[PDB]
């Protein structure tokens, strides 16, 4: 839905970190590898928290408000 | 539903207490201490510091079940020691130790000049 | 006199050391104690005013609870139970209040860097979001479309990891010993090698590899272990280590004091 | 009285017993109920 | 864990693993049993229900 805020596993905080990915895959085309290395993911748990999240809330986004103010 | 609260885990209940000592009557001069509130951290932090006693000679801890917080420890030692004094050498001893390895880790810490 | 520790690395969330002359049993306790049951501020309850995002609110209360929050002086503050307020005040508490609007034609990202302190820390050091990435913002908590709109107030008391994991300082924590398998507490699975077949630790470099010649050394205990904590933030690593101590110690002379009461 | 709100116009209406259940903006038949305003508390574990 | 089961880290858990959120929706019509006897929607009052 939107990024964890911490590793399952060990509690690492990963959600200030997605942003960041997404800009160093997109701008600087690094592969997601190397991405995940710079932003100091080096367990395999935070590794596979960053790197299968699916962020759905842009679709949720599309949608028009509810409740619009 | 039936999921107990999580402070249960540390918080002594109403009408109990920490410790209570009863004797054992399998072998001689034996006591067995119910710790309340308490786990593996604690039981073999003191099993470990009892077992370095010379005049205890036997020590040991259980955890009877995962879901509830407590654990037996059984003290037996030698005629003449009273194994409650078992007990208090060994958490004496745990807490010299562990005193002198928080000013160890002060004192190397203040070394360096990358934190 | 006693256990001895020698630090290789010092970091600002990291701290690598080694912990000799000292029990297997002690520093598992350490470890555990540093796991679980060092004290650390976190939003505890939320009252939702309003919520027209695309998020449920307990999903967001979940998101806000997981927040790590500064706790350096955290031993100044009372846990909830034992204060004499009704239901928080500010000897127990430090309250937050978010409040985030949708007036942007793109999506607004509600960070935690929004989150404002209302109560008085009386000059205490806790309650501040840790922010830790380059650009400021915190963890991004929610998301709004044009027009969304997010108010809700937060209640944030010391808790330790043992009542939930959210109050959790002390992130992975690695822990070895005798990585030349000297003691034999292990049995190497293999298949043709078990030397080739198991990688060397970074630690091997600390301790003389066996002679492969000499006999089995049966009197030989468990000391020198490897260790490495990690800090989420809300405490620094070293003070990581030191509180966790400090609670064993303090848990150790809880069992004297009521063995000496009954 | 109580509060509705359209679920096409995302517009706020008052509605009695006797109205009947429409959008006068738009004419939509659809109508959600509006946010309560007693508080809501949420644990945050 | 024997015989299928399985132990799950209770911290995980309490990070976000496998929650879920679960919706039930309850339909309510009004229908006319008569010329006029329409149901109406509204709070019961224990003096005349
Ligand atoms: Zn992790
Ligand atoms: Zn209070
Ligand atoms: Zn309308």
């Amino acid at each position: 839905m939107i990024v964890p805020v911490r590793c399952f596993s060990c509690g690492k905080v990963v959600g200030d970190k997605w942003e960041s990915y997404l800009n160093l895959l997109q701008e600087d085309e690094l592969d997601e590898g190397t991405a995940l290395s710079r932003l100091g993911l080096k367990r395999y748990c935070c590794r596979r928290m960053i790197l299968t999240h699916v962020d759905l809330i842009e679709k949720f986004l599309r949608y028009n408000p509810l409740e619009k103010r | 539903m039936n999921a107990p609260d999580r402070f249960e885990l540390f918080l002594l209940g109403e009408g109990e207490s920490k410790l209570k000592i009863d004797p054992d009557t399998k072998a001689p001069n034996a006591v067995v201490i119910t710790f309340e509130k308490e786990d593996h951290t604690l039981g073999n932090l003191i099993r470990a510091e009892l077992l370095n006693d010379r005049k205890v000679l036997f020590a040991a801890y259980k955890v009877e079940h995962p879901f509830f917080a407590r654990f037996k420890l059984r003290i037996q030692t030698t005629e003449g020691y009273d194994p409650k004094d078992a007990l208090k050498n060994a958490c004496n001893s745990i807490i010299n130790k562990l005193g002198a390895l928080k000013t160890n880790f002060e004192t190397e810490w203040n070394l360096q000049t990358l934190a | 006199e006693g256990p001895q520790v020698k630090i290789r690395e010092a970091s600002k969330d990291n701290v690598d050391f080694i912990l000799s002359n000292v029990d297997l049993a002690m520093a598992n306790s350490l470890r555990r104690v540093m796991i679980a049951e060092i004290p650390t501020l976190a939003i505890d309850s939320v009252e939702v005013e309003t919520n027209t995002t695309v998020l449920a609110d307990e999903f967001i209360a979940h998101r806000l609870g997981l927040i790590p929050l500064q706790s350096m002086d955290i031993e100044q503050l009372e846990y909830s139970r034992d204060c004499f307020c009704e239901d928080h005040c500010d000897k127990c508490s430090v309250v937050l209040t978010l409040q985030a609007f949708g007036e942007s034609e793109s999506t607004t990202n509600v960070y935690s860097k929004d989150l404002v302190i209302v109560s008085n820390l009386m000059g205490r050091n806790i309650g501040h979001p840790i922010i830790q990435d380059k650009e400021g913002n915190g963890v991004l908590i929610c998301k709004l479309r044009k027009g969304q709109e997010l108010k809700l107030t937060c209640v944030a008391k010391k808790g330790i990891a043992k009542e939930h994991a959210k109050w959790g300082p002390a992130a992975a924590i690695e822990f070895e010993y005798d990585p030349w398998n000297k003691l034999k507490h292990t049995d190497y699975w293999y298949e043709q090698d078990s030397a080739k077949e198991w990688p060397q630790s970074k630690n091997c470099e600390y301790e003389d590899p066996p002679n492969e010649g000499d006999p089995f050394d049966y009197k030989a205990q468990a000391d020198t272990f490897y260790m490495n904590v990690e800090s989420v933030g809300s405490i620094p690593v070293d003070q990581v280590v030191v509180r966790g101590i400090d609670t064993l110690q303090k848990k150790v002379a809880s069992i004297l004091l009521a063995l000496t009461q009954m | 009285t109580l509060k509705y709100i359209c679920a096409e116009c995302s517009s706020k209406l008052s509605l009695s017993r006797t109205d009947a259940v429409r959008c006068k903006d738009c004419g939509h038949r659809i109508l959600l109920k509006a946010r309560t305003k007693r508080l809501v508390q949420f644990e945050a574990r | 864990n024997q015989e299928d089961s399985m132990i799950m880290n209770q911290s995980s858990i309490d990070r976000g693993l496998f929650r879920s959120l679960f919706f039930r929706s309850y339909m309510d019509q009004e229908k006319k049993y008569g010329m006029s006897i329409t149901e109406t929607f509204e709070k019961p009052q224990r003096t005349n229900t």
